[PDB]
């Protein structure tokens, strides 16, 4: 849906994601056109040094169909990463927006 | 690589 997008490389997620109407938190999961079950997260922020940039987390798997960006915590599903993240930074550079 | 950012 409006947060997740198919086959979507790294690129095309920089280009939407950098277009005006984004702010810093403006986010979007991305799963790789080649190793299906793979996902990224890239998010707008702001760079001290840089200016306005997009950064890209890996999502790995558990073995048990679950995620995590940070072993620290780990979710059982995407929806569930969003909504943790959504609230909390923890460990990101920022909290996610819509 | 890929190059993602790290986490703590």
């Amino acid at each position: 849906g409006s947060w997740f997008f198919k086959n979507l490389s790294r690129k095309d997620a920089e280009r939407q994601l950098l277009a005006p109407g984004n702010t810093h938190g403006s986010f979007l999961i991305r799963e790789s056109e080649s190793t299906a079950g793979s996902f990224s997260l890239s998010v707008r922020d702001f760079d001290q040094n840089q200016g306005e940039v997009v950064k890209h987390y890996k999502i790995r798997n558990l073995d048990n169909g679950g995620f995590y960006i940070s072993p620290r915590i780990t979710f059982p599903g995407l929806h569930e990463l969003v909504r943790h993240y959504t609230n909390a930074s923890d460990g990101l550079c920022t909290r996610l927006s819509r | 690589e890929g190059d993602f950012e790290e986490v703590l």
